[PDB]
């Protein structure tokens, strides 16, 4: 009902934070030449359509992606608002939206749903990723409170604490995107509740530069490409 | 002003929606199966009296000429969503693109309507889970489930209502990735034969398919460009003929 | 008392809207039984008339309403809630006939009225009406017809629907007639035999004979729904008394 | 003026047609009918606020008799704190 | 919302100040109708439109407006057919089309001949852009309408069969002939699908770059 | 209105224990923010919590926020709220010039901010902001430094030095001993040195945690980098060794 | 900046083409669908912004690019929205069905009436000089190189032969899995 606890703390935000603390794990890592996003997906359903095109990971425009921990129903309302804002910026300025302007845009909407008592807050945590000329490769996180922070590597959702410790000891400022592929897969295999990692339990993506000077490219990996980085990395659930 | 409904319970749960999934869990079962060349959606018709004419209570509904829907839960909640879902298909997509929306864009729009009922004062969430099934030129055949939360899921097969856990276990046991539409019809008729509360025949059972185009049902000739309805609702005689092959 | 669950239209842990279940007990506040049947080219509605006080005018007691030229309804529930729902049904038929250029089907009015009941069944500040509405007409598309609508917003077609606190006996006798006769209507070519048949069933079910002022009748043919006066009812009671 | 003949008519069409309908129901059915219909619309409009959704409401289309009809206004449609401090008064 | 007037004043200065405002395409050519035995034929010399399988139109005036209203009303007729569970009546479409043409005060320049079969029988009507209506056993609009109506009257008789209606339709069109210029016809017959019948009658300096 | 004053035991009216008191509790839990005037500058300083090892410093927001070319705002309490509170003030100032051919006055940037905070207190089951702020700068065509504090209730006050957030008692105690209102720090360097000494007593570890912005007349706004505040911290720590070794025993 | 100018569009065996005046191309692309717009330059650029927006949102929402015929319905329904004060333009869509391989060209009046000629399309003021040239030079089912030859000679011949130092033409030749933009000067 958006009233303070006597400590000056918001009960609804704390309960929304309890909800996302169950909501599946996501890791993001910022290499010297690209960003990696990975998310672990609890497929307890055989008849759920794996090889559906998205669940945890989404495009916001041609150079920005997100991972979702939380309610996917809540996330998709924010994701569409961010997509509309990215194209409305591109229409106005003829230029691609800077990552800080969009990440904090979704952090200002999520704060409003925490102040007015007719609205429940959004049960979603986002690990944003992208490139722009103002900064370069940027990795941000945002949570049900409307707080947002810049990171070199971060986890959200379940098992955050184990994942942050594993990131901290292996992360290097000068590492390449293929080292961040390896690291994010290792971290998730060293954090997972499921017995071993496999291509349908895993959502993956990258924000590389490629060979051509003007390019930045956002491969949100199809299952067969994820099977290749799995067998190359030594996670290798292979015949 | 202390005004909202569906607020968070201390364990990180939404509460009212949980009670809305107990209303869904009490409905007459409905189910859906996706095949290699078509899809099936099916349910039972429960009569309030044997004097009732259940040619009037359709449960399986056309959303666009290539998309069907069925429910479990409160039928009144389902008559009101189906007519908004029809209006949405025309106003958002057909009148801009001159073609009907896919079965992922219409499912998103139905789910957006059910999400808005959770995040409101003044309104309870819906008492229905919807199975939406269809075809599109680039996605192909698809089946989705939508719940009172506004969460939607793509499924290979599913069931909802009273008999849903035994139906979902039979659907896991029988589904394979090479089914055809006559096979999926047989599996769906077998699944309702276990979940049926009343009598089992072509009059108590609702069954629809999205399959091949049927140029007979377009009702006008001269335009091959227009292929004709994929969505077809099985006639009570076809259901009784297939129920003789059972 | 469980707080708001019992006092507004919101789900109990079980999933029960106590505002709707209680509104179904309001419909039996009249202590009236009504009966409706389809003939070949007509549909008929017979309703128990209670006038206990000597001081009433029986010409002002009526639970039968003319909804338009071709369609009419009986209401089970309090008269204030039956006159409110009749006035909506009159307005909804009038606006449909203007918009679509043809006479409002009984099926469409039952759906339109049932969609309105779904609002009060979801909005917490709206209560479901305490009435059951029993629409009848001779639709050019479905010939004689009967459609019933209730406080939960659930409506369905019927061939002999009935509402009242003794409705189970009437319904169980109707089901046994339709089981033996196997036609889904009573095969009389004129409405006089249909009404007489409908007063033979309500006598046999309710265990009492009826005077001409203790009975009501409705006669839905093509081009007209109309109500009988007590002498037209007594012509039928006289013909029942001439047969037995 | 230089402004299209039809502009002021189509701007106010939705309001004008309901305002004209309510006056017919007052005349034919008495003051109780538009008093009932305006209070239903007040409960539906006033208990249905969500800063990110502007696409009408499902029950308002049932109340307004717009549940199976499209206008050009439904196919061609046209800050959360600014919405909040309008809904509550500033 | 709906059709906007955003550049109405912007284009009131462009035409005044010597930009030729692009020509709206117009179908001014003959359109006819035939309430023939047990059905109804309509024809025009791209030009015949569907409000539903059993209800069709021919349009004259602005081409985009005849398509646009028939597609808007076709949407409302489809939704109403789904809402009522009944085949859409020609009088319902006529009411919608005529009531929609009136809201727009003839600034939507569609002139329309409407025909179809429904559970009541076979019907034929025509609406002018200010939202006012005709009925008859045979109707014609467009520039050849004088000559077409002379031919329609000169040969119509009760119990005109399909073939004879199709001859009269085609002769009332060819009496409009001396864009467009050969017949499309649709035939609505009370038990049967609408039968639609199309056409019934080293140099320079190069540089290059690859793109996606 | 609190504690041991109680007539015939007691009972509560509409009164003190209220949403705004719990917003004041949120403000006290947010990091320490300080501001001091000088002869012809004003310096605002903040506590960063010590950044995590995987946090990205080059994009991390400067805690002290520029509202306009001559106005600076810092806060304690809820960050999300301060972001929503700075946006309103920034557009309010840009709109001021666009409609008044006049840059916003520091006193109008304090009455507006506390003013909007007061409306979220007044009514509606919309909560007050869990935020308290320092607003500092200069008016146009003037050389007088200004420094205001605002609170969740929408009360505001002018200070020649103030502190808000965690441990602010101990900082205000140090300022009352080291800030003389007759002879304030006569030079920017001394003003910055006083804020670094003031913060050094309360910050977690050292030069990591301090960050300062210096405002001067005529829109000369200037954030100091880590390397510049490291030479202040080092100079102050040199003087501590010098003072200790200048013990006479 | 030059108001007006001409666009021309043409079909070949599994290929399309879009010629245009240079001396800021009239011809935009949204994935494999190309849009040549003639008319007022402000409306050409406002429509580019508007279709870029709508088609980026389409690609995001629908997980695939907008096909030539779908883009035809989108441009006509968007242009129709502006009914009382339209875009002063002649749009010419083109593109090869990515799931069929059939050539598509269409063009529109300012409120969106669809032409769908199976051979060639023209737009701009003084179209009917080029309409005669294009009807004279066209033949059905060309190869891509002859298709380039016929559209480029149409542009050259109908060109103002008095000001050929001010000339410059872009010809997009569009194929199933390949697009070549030839700039062309005299």
């Amino acid at each position: 009902t958006t009233i303070f606890s006597p400590e000056g703390r918001l009960y609804q935000v704390e309960y929304a934070l309890e909800s996302i603390s169950h909501a599946g794990t996501a890791i993001g890592i910022m290499a010297s030449d690209g960003i990696v996003l990975a998310a672990e997906r609890k497929v307890t359903s055989t008849l759920l359509e794996q090889d559906t095109s998205t669940e945890k990971l989404y495009k916001l425009n041609d150079k920005i992606a997100v991972a979702v921990a939380g309610l996917t129903a809540d996330a998709e309302i924010l994701i569409n608002t961010a997509r509309i804002h990215a194209q409305n910026y591109l229409k106005t300025y003829n230029e691609d939206i800077p990552v800080e302007i969009l990440v904090r845009r979704l952090s200002d909407i999520k704060q409003g749903y925490t102040q007015h008592g007719g609205l429940r807050p959004f049960g979603v945590s986002f690990i944003y990723a992208g490139y722009d000329d103002r900064y370069g490769y940027q990795l941000y996180t945002s949570n049900p409170s409307g707080n947002y922070t810049g990171w070199k590597a971060i986890s959200v959702g379940a098992n955050t604490s184990a994942a942050q410790t594993l990131l901290q000891m292996d992360y290097k400022d000068d590492m390449k995107v293929d080292d961040a592929i390896e690291l994010a897969l290792k971290t998730l295999s060293k954090t997972t509740d499921s017995s071993a990692l496999t291509y349908d339990r895993l959502e993956f993506a990258t924000i590389r530069k490629g060979a051509n000077d003007g390019e930045v490219y956002q491969k949100i990996f199809k299952p067969q490409e994820i099977k290749d980085i799995l067998v190359k990395t030594g996670i290798t659930k292979k015949d | 002003y202390s005004f909202s409904l569906t607020t968070f319970s201390p364990s990180g749960k939404l509460g009212q929606i949980d009670y809305a999934l107990t209303a869904v869990k009490q409905g007459v079962t409905s189910l859906g199966i996706k095949a290699t060349n078509g899809v099936v959606i099916a349910t039972e018709k429960k009569s309030s009296s044997p004097l009732a004419m259940s040619e009037t209570l359709s449960k399986v509904s056309l959303l666009t000429p290539d998309i069907g829907a069925v429910y479990s839960g409160m039928g009144p909640d389902y008559r009101v969503l189906v007519d908004k879902s029809r209006k949405v298909a025309h106003t958002s997509y057909k009148r801009i693109y001159g073609e009907y929306p896919p079965t992922k864009l219409l499912v998103s729009e139905v789910a957006k309507i059910m999400q808005e009922a959770t995040q409101s004062g003044g309104v309870r969430p819906f008492g229905v889970s919807l199975l939406i099934a269809g075809h599109d030129e680039f996605n192909g055949f698809s089946l989705y489930q939508v719940d009172p939360s506004g969460s939607y899921f793509p499924w290979k097969a599913t069931a909802i209502g009273k008999g849903s856990v035994a139906a979902k276990t039979f659907l896991e046991k029988r589904w394979n990735d090479e089914l055809e539409l006559e096979d999926a019809i047989h599996i769906a008729l077998l699944t309702l034969k276990e979940s049926v509360e009343g009598e089992f025949n072509g009059d108590t059972i609702e069954l629809a398919i999205i399959g091949d185009e049927n140029p007979d049902l377009l009702g006008y000739t001269g335009i091959p460009t227009d292929k004709g309805p994929r969505f077809r609702k099985l006639t009570s005689q076809e259901i009784n003929d297939r129920l003789e092959a059972l | 008392a469980a707080g708001y669950d019992r006092h507004i239209t919101i789900f109990s842990p079980e999933g029960r809207l106590y505002q709707v279940e209680y509104a179904f007990k309001a419909t039996n506040q009249t202590n009236i039984n009504s009966l409706a049947v389809r003939g070949k080219d007509c549909t008929v509605v017979i309703s128990q008339k209670k006038v206990p006080d000597k001081l009433l005018d029986p010409t002002t007691v009526s639970y039968i309403f003319c909804i338009s030229r071709t369609i009419g309804m009986v209401v089970n529930g309090p008269i204030p809630d039956a006159r409110n729902a009749a006035l909506r049904a009159k307005a909804e038929a009038a606006e449909f006939r203007y918009k679509y250029g043809y006479d409002m089907p009984c099926d469409v009015l039952a759906k339109r009225m049932a969609n309105l009941s779904q609002i009060y069944t979801q909005r917490a500040y709206m209560r479901p009406l305490g009435v059951i509405l029993t629409f009848v007409s001779v639709d050019e598309e479905l010939g004689p017809s009967i459609y019933k609508t209730d406080p939960a917003g659930y409506y369905v077609g019927y061939k002999a629907t009935a509402t009242g606190p003794k409705q189970q006996e009437i319904t169980t006798n109707l089901e046994n007639h339709f089981k033996k006769s196997k036609i889904d209507h009573i095969n009389e070519e004129s409405w006089e035999k249909v009404v007489e048949f409908a007063i033979t069933h309500m006598i046999d079910a309710l265990g009492t004979e009826f005077s001409k002022n203790d009975l009501e009748v409705g006669v839905a043919t093509k081009d007209k729904f109309f109500t009988l006066s007590a002498e037209n009812i007594e012509e039928r009671l006289v013909a029942i008394a001439e047969q037995d | 003026n230089d402004r299209h003949p039809l502009e002021s008519t189509l701007k106010n069409w939705e309001t004008t047609q309901r305002q004209r309908q309510m006056e017919q129901y007052r005349q034919i059915f008495g003051i109780a009918e538009p008093m009932k219909r305006t209070m239903e619309m007040e409960i539906v409009n006033r208990t249905d606020f969500n800063p990110l959704s502007t696409n009408g409401s499902i029950h308002r289309d049932i109340l307004l008799n717009k549940e199976c009809s499209i206008d050009w206004e439904d196919v061609y449609p046209g800050d959360v704190h600014s919405k909040i401090e309008k809904q509550l008064g500033i | 919302a709906g059709l906007s007037f955003d550049n109405y004043q912007r284009n009131n200065f462009l035409a005044e100040n010597s930009h030729t405002q692009p020509k709206a395409t117009s179908t001014g050519t003959t359109i006819v109708g035939v309430k023939f035995n047990n059905g109804v034929v309509i024809a025009a010399d791209a030009k015949l439109h569907r409000i539903s399988p059993k209800i069709w139109c021919a349009g004259a005036g602005t081409a985009a407006d005849t398509e646009a209203v028939t597609q808007l009303i076709g949407s409302n007729i489809e939704l109403h057919s789904l809402y009522t569970s009944r085949e859409p009546r020609v009088v319902s479409a006529l009411q919608m089309l005529k009531q929609h043409l009136f809201k727009y005060q003839g600034h939507i320049g569609a002139y329309l001949i409407v025909a179809g079969v429904d559970p009541t029988g076979s019907h034929l009507f025509s609406i002018h852009a200010h939202g006012s209506t005709d009925v008859g056993y045979y109707l014609s609009l467009g520039s050849g309408s004088l000559a077409a109506m002379a031919v329609l009257e000169s040969h119509w008789k009760q119990d005109l069969t399909k073939e004879e209606a199709i001859k009269l339709a085609s002769d009332a069109i060819q009496a409009g002939i001396w864009s467009g210029s050969n017949v499309d016809v649709c035939v609505m017959e009370i038990g049967k699908d609408a039968e639609y019948l199309r056409n019934y009658l080293t140099t320079a300096v190069l540089k290059e770059s690859i793109v996606n | 209105m609190s504690g041991y004053d109680r007539a015939l035991s007691i009972f509560s009216p509409d009164g003190h224990i209220f949403q705004v008191e719990y917003a004041l509790e949120a403000v006290k839990r947010g990091t320490c923010a300080v501001g001091v005037k000088g002869k012809n500058c004003v310096v605002l300083g903040c506590e960063r919590r010590s950044t995590l090892k995987l946090q990205d410093t080059r994009i991390t927001p400067s805690k002290v926020s520029k509202i306009d070319s001559h106005v600076v705002l810092s806060f304690s309490g809820l960050n999300a709220d301060s972001r929503i509170l700075i946006e309103k003030a920034r557009v309010e100032a840009q709109s001021h010039r666009l409609t008044l051919e006049d840059p916003v006055t520091v006193e109008y940037l304090t009455r507006y901010v506390a003013g909007v905070q007061q409306r979220y207190t007044q009514s509606g089951g919309v909560r007050p902001f869990g935020v308290s702020t320092l607003i500092a700068g200069f008016d146009p065509r003037d050389d007088e430094p200004k420094l205001y504090q605002t609170e969740p209730s929408g009360i505001y006050s002018s200070w020649s030095a103030q502190t808000i957030g965690r441990n602010s008692k101990t900082v205000r105690e140090f300022l009352e001993k080291n800030y003389d209102r007759k002879e304030p720090p006569a030079t920017v360097e001394e003003c910055v040195k006083l804020t670094v000494r003031s913060l050094l007593e309360v910050v977690q570890t050292g030069a990591k945690n301090i960050e300062i912005t210096v405002v001067k007349p005529d829109s000369d706004i200037v954030a100091l980098s880590s390397e510049e505040i490291n030479q202040y911290v080092t100079q102050i720590e040199q003087e501590k060794q010098e003072q200790q070794e200048q013990d006479k025993k | 900046s030059i108001n007006g100018g001409i666009v021309v569009a043409m079909t070949g065996k599994d290929c399309v083409a879009i010629a245009c005046d240079l001396r800021f191309e009239k011809i935009f692309h949204y994935g494999h669908v190309f849009l040549g717009i003639t008319g007022l330059a402000t409306d050409v650029t406002t429509l580019n912004e508007m279709f870029r927006y709508k088609t980026n949102l389409y690609k995001l929402k629908e997980e695939r690019a907008i096909e030539p015929e779908t883009f035809t319905q989108l441009v006509s329904s968007s242009l129709y929205e502006r009914r009382f004060g339209p875009y002063f333009v002649g749009p010419v869509v083109a593109g090869i069905n990515s799931k069929s391989g059939k050539p598509f060209i269409a063009g529109f009046d300012l409120i969106g009436c669809i032409d769908e000629a199976k051979d060639f399309i023209v737009s701009g003021t003084a179209s009917d000089q080029l309409f005669g040239m294009c009807e004279s030079l066209y033949e059905p089912n060309l190869e891509p190189e002859d298709l380039f030859e016929t559209i480029s000679q149409a542009l050259l011949n109908a060109a103002d032969r008095d000001a050929l130092s001010g000339w410059g033409a872009v010809v997009y030749i569009i194929k199933k899995d390949e697009v070549v933009k030839r700039y062309l000067k005299m």
